[PDB]
């Protein structure tokens, strides 16, 4: 959006210095109990896993495809929630236009919180009108009382916890089949030999299975000096 | 060019020259040293600072010949 | 993560506070005073406060009576000028040595 | 300049003959200072506080809708007396336009 | 917390201890104080009065006080 | 943004009431005082209550002093007359406290006669 | 905390209560004037220590203008709205708004210090060289006060710019009313600096630019060319305040919205020009006189189109509702009693008028009008609209027509006589006059006396 | 077309393994991009040379999977398997692919309100309407009374204002009559006083 500012690096990719150490235990996590990094992870090392094994891809269906990278497969639910978390988002630095409201149609006005404040500047042209403000509370159609512009308040609430991207990942996402560590070896031996390491996050990750250190090089890339 | 700067003649203190309604003192509140003397008037104050040592109180400055020190750019 | 009853019953028994007993318009000028002669957080941040601004003001005060009854006396090449008379006077000599160098 | 809005005769016109103009009382009720009671405490009395805003009231008409306390400012939004955070969610000033997009419609 | 909400909670609630009140009216006094007290000293150092009396730079009659 | 300042946060319970050893809820200062005098006027107004409301706002003499009860008990009109008179006649008064007798030279009949005939010989 | 706070509604409130301390003490001052102005004689100052009474006036206006009227219009209610009015969380810049009230704050406490260590004496507001750099160190005292004053003011002045980058609704005009001060000020206080620090060189650095050949008219026009800024600014807040008053109480949408916010604007530029009008009697060119007296004229135009525009904002309200509040009383004696003070700034403003009414009580009744009773109630009627969201109580002011009648009337007996002795003539900034003035003068004084005894019944 | 076409990141790649642009100063290593082209070419000889993707051919049979189930991303699938898809084709082919979330209003929770008050819909409205005509037509019946009005205030500042005409009209003539008949102007009567 126009009023965020700059990607930063870890935007595009995380540090392979924040994958978790416990490697075997973050592949056997539930979604619902994964952090922030761990969620990155796991995604990246299944998701990874999958599309380097290119033998497979062609017999596996877009629904497990879309599993083992993490992509949600989208539903009217979720879409609803989706785009009234980035309808929000937007609202922060933008203005708000849209259509006359009415009462088959009101003006939506998203909000976390049980009130927002709203302003109505009436219609079109000479239908325009002075700022009216006003406290659109949840539970009351609201009309303007110059105007009768119909207001009505749209809450992002979910279960005690307001709508996040990761509250609908979790709420309608649901894991599959324990992701299997052989798939990891599998893959791991067939980028990574003989010093060259085409997979360097199976490589760690391995490394990490394996107890951490036991792979060539791996302990002179674990050695730091502060 | 600075360093031997030509002598001009002493100014005649005309109608509207060199008016004064208190001493100068703003660099020495407390002090108050050459108060007859202008901030930046450096022939005035060596003499002011030769009184001075007359009187048993040291001062800095303007003791040595300009030849016979470095970086004066008066030096033939 | 904390649990706390709906309610707590005091040990004592004092009905301390309340709403304010009806106030004329000069109720302030005894009242106020009293608080400050009675109430002890009152009484113990007035003393603290003169207590420590005097404590600072006793040695500001002495350096500068020192200062001022010597700048009265005159300027600080005025003073060692007394100070060379007198040597002159000792000795007997029209010229001495300026002080720190020999004859 | 504004002259309200403007009304087509057809919207005019009653669907019965006993129609006549709604009468709603729009005089919120009778008020004073905000009474606290002395039983109450410091979180308990700003909850008392917060349930006396003028701004948080509202008129019913006969359908349901509600024309709410409104204000030519937005000085007069904020709970009173101001809190020392007011408008943690942007307050959104509405406009209106005739422009529209396809993807908002279902055939 | 709700005791957060409200700036300067206490006075707004009527809770607030009555000296906070005492000490505006008095800094608000000795303001005032600032222009009356150096005229009592200043009149005295002048003409050794702390205020003048009434016409007392004028002549008056014999009968006058 | 993720871990940042939330926009909407709901308030935590408020703390436990405080009862006195016998039961009676204990009670906390409350500057909204109950004047004693014998005054019971009650004025209302109509109020702005934004663009399409209105509030009758009611004073009731009990929340005002003495003072306040008794003045604003009559009719403003005839009040307001003796008030600014007697406000007037006031500073007066204060005003001549410092200059009884005094009785400067130039006010006296002689000193009177002595400038009209100034004026005359300056045809002022 | 209460001095770290930096909640730019918690600063509003501090400007608002030490404009009302400071005020204290202005309003003090004035009683020491219209006391000895009562009769003719030594009232209560001694002919001894009349130094004291050009002292007095002296401060009364320095105070009265730069740390209670401006800091009440310009830093009070400013601070607590604007940002509300702009929807937008708080202030641009918090760290700023703390320090500011803090400065101001200081610079007071020197000029009172300054009353009670220094010796006495005084050299008007305007403080007008030769006799500004003869005197003693109160001057000094004075002038640090000021700068350290056009700090605050600056530093605030470029705070309410900001807004303009984060305004999330509509610019009002009050907003507007208060852009257009900032940059008023931001044009203005450099040339003040500059012109001060000059005082400060022939005070201080035994400069000469106010001895024989160098002009001491030179001062006049840099300080008056930030003196009648200096009078927009403080009465241009007063009008963004009225406009909402009217605007609300009455129910009606602002009329000629643009023509209000273009009149503010057309104010301020013709008011950056017009500054030689206090210079009239210097003697400068006949052409120069006669394109500031021109000039001058002319802000009654921009002036005018508010004022009818208020006007029509009060006619044609519903009558059910209450017209008795203080806050509406006090927007609708605004109108009333600013056009007096207009009026006779345009028969001032007429240069061979002001040949017999310069340095007179009329100039005095004249920025009276405007400020002690204008300025005044426009603040005190912005106060009362903001009583709920504010928050103060103790005190019987909401609705009491008894203040304000009183007020109204004694205020005027204050000033309206001071227009009388403008053509007597009673020259300005003295305090023993002729016997045959006592009359109008003594009508003043009791008008002063009885108005302070009325600010004792609010409480 | 942003920061004048530097972009805010980019990859930096260093042919020796061990190579530390912050702890090593060396003089030697040449920097390379992310296609891999050393430092000392120019960006502007470099953008011409045309670089394509080559995935390992054991992912052509996936690639052709993806085409057939999506006939319109087939072309985009086929650049990739025959080396042709440079970053400029990428960038299209994931842009055309992108569309908006969608909102549905049938599963927003309404207000609470009676199927007695949903009938009054038409109602409401209606009276809306009159209330609308009545504010409109009123708009002019006030313009026209008070502006009306405002002309007795011109014509009774036009009286007021007239007795001060008159006043000072007969205020000249006076002036006129003083130095040429009033007994009051005398002339050869003050004598200098003298110092005292
Ligand atoms: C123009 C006038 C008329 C106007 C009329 C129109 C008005 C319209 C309405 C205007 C409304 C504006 C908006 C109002 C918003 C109010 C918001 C509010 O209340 O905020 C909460 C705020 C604080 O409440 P809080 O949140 O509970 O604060 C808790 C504290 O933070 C923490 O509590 P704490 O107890 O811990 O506090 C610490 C406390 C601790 O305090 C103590 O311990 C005090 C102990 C007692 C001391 C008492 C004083 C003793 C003095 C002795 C003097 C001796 C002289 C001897 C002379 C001898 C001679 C021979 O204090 C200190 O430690 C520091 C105190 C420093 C300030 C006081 C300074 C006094 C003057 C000093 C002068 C020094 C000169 C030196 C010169 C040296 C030269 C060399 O309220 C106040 O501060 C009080 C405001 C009260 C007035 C509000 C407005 C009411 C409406 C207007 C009424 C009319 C007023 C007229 C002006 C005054 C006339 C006099
Ligand atoms: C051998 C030597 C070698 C060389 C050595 C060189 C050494 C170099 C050193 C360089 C540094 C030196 C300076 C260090 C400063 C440190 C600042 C700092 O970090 O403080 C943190 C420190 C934080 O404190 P804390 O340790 O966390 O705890 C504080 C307490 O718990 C209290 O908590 P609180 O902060 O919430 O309570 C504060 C508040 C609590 O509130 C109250 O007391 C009650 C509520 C207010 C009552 C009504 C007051 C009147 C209305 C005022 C409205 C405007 C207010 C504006 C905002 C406040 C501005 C002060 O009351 C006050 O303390 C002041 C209230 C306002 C007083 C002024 C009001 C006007 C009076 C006018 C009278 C005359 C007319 O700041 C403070 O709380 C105190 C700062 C004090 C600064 C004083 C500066 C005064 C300057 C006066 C003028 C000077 C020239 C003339 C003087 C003549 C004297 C005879
Ligand atoms: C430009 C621009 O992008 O402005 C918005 C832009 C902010 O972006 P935004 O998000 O679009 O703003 C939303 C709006 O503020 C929200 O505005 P809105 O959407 O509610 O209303 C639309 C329009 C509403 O505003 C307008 O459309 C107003 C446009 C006209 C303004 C008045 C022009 C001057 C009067 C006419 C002069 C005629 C001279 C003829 C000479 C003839 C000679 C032959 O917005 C603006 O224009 C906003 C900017 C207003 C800037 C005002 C700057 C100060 C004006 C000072 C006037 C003159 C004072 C004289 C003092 C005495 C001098 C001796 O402004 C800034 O970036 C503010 C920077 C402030 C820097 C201050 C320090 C400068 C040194
Ligand atoms: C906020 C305060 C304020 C305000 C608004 C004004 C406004 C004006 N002032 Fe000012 N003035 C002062 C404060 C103020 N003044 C002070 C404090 C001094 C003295 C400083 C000192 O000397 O120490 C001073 C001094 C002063 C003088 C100096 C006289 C002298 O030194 O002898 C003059 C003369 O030009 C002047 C003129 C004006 C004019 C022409 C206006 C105009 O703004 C007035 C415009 C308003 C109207 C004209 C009325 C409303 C308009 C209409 C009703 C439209 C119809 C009217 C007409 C068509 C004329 N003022
Ligand atoms: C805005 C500034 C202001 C204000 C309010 C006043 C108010 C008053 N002034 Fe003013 N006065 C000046 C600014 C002001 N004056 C200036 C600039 C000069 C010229 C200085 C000079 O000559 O060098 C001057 C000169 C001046 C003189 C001339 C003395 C002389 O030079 O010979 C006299 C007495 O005749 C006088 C009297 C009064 C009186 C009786 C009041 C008032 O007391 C009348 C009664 C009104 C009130 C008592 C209410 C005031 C209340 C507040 C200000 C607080 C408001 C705060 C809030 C609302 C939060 N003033
Ligand atoms: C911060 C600014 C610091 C300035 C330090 C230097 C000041 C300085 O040089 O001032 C002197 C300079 C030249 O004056 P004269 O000495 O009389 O010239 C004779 C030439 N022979 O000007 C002044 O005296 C004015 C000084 C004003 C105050 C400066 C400090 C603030
Ligand atoms: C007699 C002169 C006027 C005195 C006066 O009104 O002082 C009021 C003022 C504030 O008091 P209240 O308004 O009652 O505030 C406490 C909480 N309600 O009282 C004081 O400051 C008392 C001390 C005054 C000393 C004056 C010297
Ligand atoms: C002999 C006579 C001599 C007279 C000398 C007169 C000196 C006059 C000095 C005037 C200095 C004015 C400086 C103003 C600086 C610009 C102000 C400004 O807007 O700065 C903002 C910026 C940061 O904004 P925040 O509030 O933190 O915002 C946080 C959220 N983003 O502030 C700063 O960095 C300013 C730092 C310096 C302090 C400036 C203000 C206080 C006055 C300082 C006076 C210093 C000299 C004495
Ligand atoms: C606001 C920014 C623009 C301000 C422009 C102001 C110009 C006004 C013009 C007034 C005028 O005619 O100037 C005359 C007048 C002097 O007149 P007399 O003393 O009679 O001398 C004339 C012959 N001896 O000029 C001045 O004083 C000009 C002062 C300089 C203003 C500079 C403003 C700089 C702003 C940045
Ligand atoms: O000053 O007008
Ligand atoms: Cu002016
Ligand atoms: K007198
Ligand atoms: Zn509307």
């Amino acid at each position: 959006y126009r009023h965020w500012h700059r990607m930063s690096e870890d935007d595009w990719a995380l540090p392979l210095d924040s994958m978790p150490e416990d490697v075997k235990t973050l592949m056997a996590t539930p979604q619902t109990e994964r952090g922030f990094v761990e969620d990155y992870w796991y995604n990246r090392i299944r998701g990874e896993a999958t599309l380097l094994d290119p033998e497979a891809l062609p017999s596996k269906s877009y629904i497990a495809l879309a599993r083992d990278m993490g992509l949600q497969i989208v539903d009217e639910p979720s879409s609803h929630m989706m785009g009234l978390i980035e309808l929000y988002e937007y609202l922060r630095g933008a203005s708000f236009v849209g259509p006359f409201g009415t009462i088959e149609n009101p003006v939506l006005v998203p909000a976390v919180g049980q009130e927002r404040v709203v302003a109505c500047t009436g219609g079109v042209g000479d239908e325009e009108h002075f700022t009216l403000w006003f406290r659109c509370r949840e539970g009351f159609m609201y009309r303007c009382g110059e105007c009768d512009q119909i207001f009505m308040l749209v809450r992002l609430y979910y279960e005690d916890r307001y709508w996040t991207q990761t509250l609908v990942r979790d709420t309608f996402m649901s894991d599959g089949d324990m992701f299997d560590l052989k798939t990891l070896e599998r893959v791991h031996k067939m980028w990574n030999k003989d010093e060259m390491v085409r997979w360097e996050v199976g490589y760690w990750a391995q490394d990490y299975v394996l107890g951490k250190g036991v792979l060539p090089g791996m302990v002179e890339e674990h050695t730091r000096v502060n | 060019h600075q360093g031997t700067k030509p002598p001009r003649p002493v100014s005649l203190e005309s109608r509207f020259m060199n008016q004064r309604r208190y001493d100068f003192t703003w660099m020495h509140p407390q002090d108050k040293f050459c108060s007859e003397c202008r901030p930046v008037e450096l022939e005035c104050k060596k003499m002011c600072f030769d009184r001075y040592r007359s009187m048993d109180y040291r001062m800095y400055g303007f003791q040595r010949p300009r030849i016979q020190t470095y970086y004066s750019f008066s030096t033939c | 993560g904390r649990e706390l009853p709906e309610y707590v019953v005091l040990p004592h028994n004092q009905q301390r506070y309340g709403r304010d007993k009806s106030y004329s318009y000069f109720t302030c000028l005894w009242h106020f005073p009293k608080m400050v002669f009675t109430e002890k957080w009152c009484y113990t941040n007035i003393m603290w406060f003169v207590f420590w601004t005097g404590f600072w003001f006793i040695p500001n005060y002495i350096w500068w009576e020192r200062r001022y009854a010597y700048q009265k006396a005159g300027f600080h090449w005025e003073h060692t000028n007394r100070k060379l008379q007198a040597r002159k006077e000792a000795l007997g000599m029209d010229k001495v040595p300026a002080s720190g160098m020999d004859w | 300049i504004y002259e309200g809005q403007t009304v087509q005769e057809s919207e005019l016109i009653p669907q019965e003959d006993d129609w006549v103009i709604e009468e709603t009382n729009f005089c919120l009720g009778r008020n004073c200072y905000v009474r606290f009671r002395e039983e109450d405490d410091l979180a308990r009395r700003a909850l008392h506080q917060m349930d006396s805003q003028l701004n948080k009231m509202h008129t019913r008409l006969r359908d349901g809708t509600v024309i709410p306390y409104m204000s030519f400012h937005p000085d007069e939004m904020v709970d009173r007396p101001a809190p020392i955070h007011t408008f943690s969610e942007k307050p959104l000033l509405k406009w209106t336009w005739d422009e529209t997009y396809e993807e908002a419609y279902d055939d | 917390n709700l005791e957060d909400h409200f700036d300067l909670a206490e006075y707004m609630m009527k809770m607030h201890n009555p000296m906070s009140e005492y000490l505006y009216w008095i800094a608000g006094f000795v303001s005032g104080l600032h222009g009356i007290l150096p005229l009592l000293h200043s009149n005295y150092y002048f003409s050794g009065m702390f205020l003048p009396r009434d016409n007392d730079n004028t002549q008056l009659c014999d009968d006058s006080w | 943004r993720i871990g940042g300042p939330p926009v909407f946060m709901q308030f935590p319970p408020p703390p436990p009431k405080e009862y006195l050893a016998d039961g009676t809820p204990k009670t906390y200062p409350l500057h909204q005082p109950v004047f004693d005098h014998g005054y019971t006027w009650e004025h209302w107004y109509m109020t702005n209550a934004g663009v399409f409301h209105t509030v009758y706002y009611g004073e009731f003499a009990k929340d005002f002093p003495w003072r306040w009860g008794f003045v604003a008990e009559k009719p403003f009109w005839v009040g307001a007359p003796i008030l600014v008179l007697g406000v007037l006649c006031l500073g007066h008064i204060i005003q001549t406290m410092g200059q009884i007798g005094v009785r400067p030279k130039r006010y006296t009949p002689e000193w009177v006669e002595a400038t009209k005939e100034r004026e005359r010989a300056e045809n002022t | 905390f209460y001095i770290l706070v930096n909640n730019n509604k918690r600063i509003g409130i501090y400007y608002i209560k030490l404009s009302i301390i400071i005020g204290i003490l202005g309003i003090v001052l004035s009683y020491i004037i219209r006391v000895e102005l009562y009769n003719s004689g030594n009232r209560i100052i001694k002919y001894d220590n009349v130094n004291y009474y050009n002292m007095v006036i002296t401060l009364h206006g320095l105070l009265m203008i730069f740390y209670i009227i401006m800091p009440g219009l310009y830093g009070g209610i400013p601070l607590y709205i604007l940002p509300i009015l702009s929807v937008i969380t708080d202030i641009v810049l918090p760290r700023i708004n703390n320090i500011s009230i803090i400065i101001v704050l200081i610079s007071y406490i020197v000029v009172i210090n300054s009353i009670v260590i220094e010796y006495n004496i005084g050299t008007g507001w305007t403080l007008y060289p030769p006799l500004s750099i003869i005197g003693t160190v109160i001057v000094n005292m004075i002038l640090y006060g000021l700068i350290i004053i056009g700090i605050s003011s600056i530093i605030s002045a470029i705070n309410f710019m900001n807004i303009l980058i984060v305004i999330d609704g509509i610019i009002y005009v009050y907003i507007w009313s208060i852009i257009i001060t900032s940059v008023l000020l931001i044009i203005s206080l450099p040339i003040l600096n500059g012109i001060l620090l000059m005082i400060l060189s022939d005070i201080y650095f035994n400069s000469i630019y106010f001895i024989l050949n160098g002009d001491v008219v030179l001062y006049q026009h840099l300080f008056w060319y930030f003196g009648h800024p200096e009078v927009y600014i403080l009465i241009l807040p007063a009008f963004g305040i009225i406009s909402i008053i009217l605007s609300v109480l009455n129910n009606k949408i602002i009329f000629g919205m643009k023509s209000m916010i273009l009149a503010i604007i057309m104010i301020s530029i013709l008011g950056s020009i017009v500054w030689a009008h206090h210079i009239y009697t210097v003697g400068l060119e006949l052409d120069t006189k006669i394109y500031f007296n021109n000039l001058t004229l002319i802000i009654s135009i921009p002036t005018g189109n508010k004022i009818y525009n208020w006007i029509i904002l009060y006619i044609g309200s519903y009558n059910i509702l209450y017209n008795g509040y203080q806050s509406l009383i006090f927007s609708i004696m605004f109108i009333i009693i600013f056009i007096i003070g207009g009026i006779t700034g345009i028969i001032i403003s007429i240069d061979i008028i002001d040949i017999g009414l310069h340095d007179t009580y009329y100039i005095v009744s004249h920025f009276h009008y405007i400020l002690s009773i204008g300025a005044v109630i426009s603040l005190l009627a912005g106060i009362l609209l903001l009583k709920d969201i504010i928050g103060y109580y103790n005190v019987i002011i909401k609705i009491n027509k008894y203040f304000g009648l009183l007020l109204f009337i004694n205020i005027n007996i204050i000033f309206t006589p001071q227009f009388i002795i403008g053509f007597n003539v009673m020259p300005r900034r003295i305090l023993e006059y002729s016997d045959n003035i006592i009359v109008w003068n003594l009508i003043s004084s009791i008008g002063s006396i009885s108005t302070i005894l009325i600010l004792l019944s609010i409480f | 077309a942003y920061n004048g076409g530097y972009p805010f990141h980019y990859v930096v790649q260093y042919d020796d393994p061990n190579y530390d642009c912050e702890a090593d100063f060396e003089f030697e290593e040449i920097p390379r991009d992310e296609f891999g082209v050393p430092a000392h070419i120019p960006p502007e000889l470099s953008t011409q040379i045309r670089h394509t993707y080559y995935v390992p051919p054991q992912y052509y049979p996936f690639l052709k999977k993806l085409g057939e189930d999506t006939p319109e991303l087939k072309p985009y699938t086929d650049k990739l398997i025959m080396g042709d898809m440079t970053y400029d084709d990428y960038e299209e082919m994931f842009y055309k692919f992108a569309k908006p979330l969608k909102i549905y209003r049938s599963r927003l929770p309404l207000p609470y309100r009676t199927d007695e008050e949903i009938s009054q819909e038409k109602y409401v409205n209606w009276c809306g309407r009159w209330y609308s005509y009545r504010q409109r037509l009123q708009g002019d019946y006030y313009s026209r009374h008070y502006f009306r009005d405002w002309l007795i205030g011109v014509m009774l500042g036009m009286y007021l204002g007239n007795l001060c005409v008159q006043q000072h009209r007969q205020y000249r003539v006076d002036m006129k009559l003083f130095y040429l008949e009033a007994p009051e102007h005398k002339i050869n009567w003050v004598k200098p006083r003298g110092d005292l």
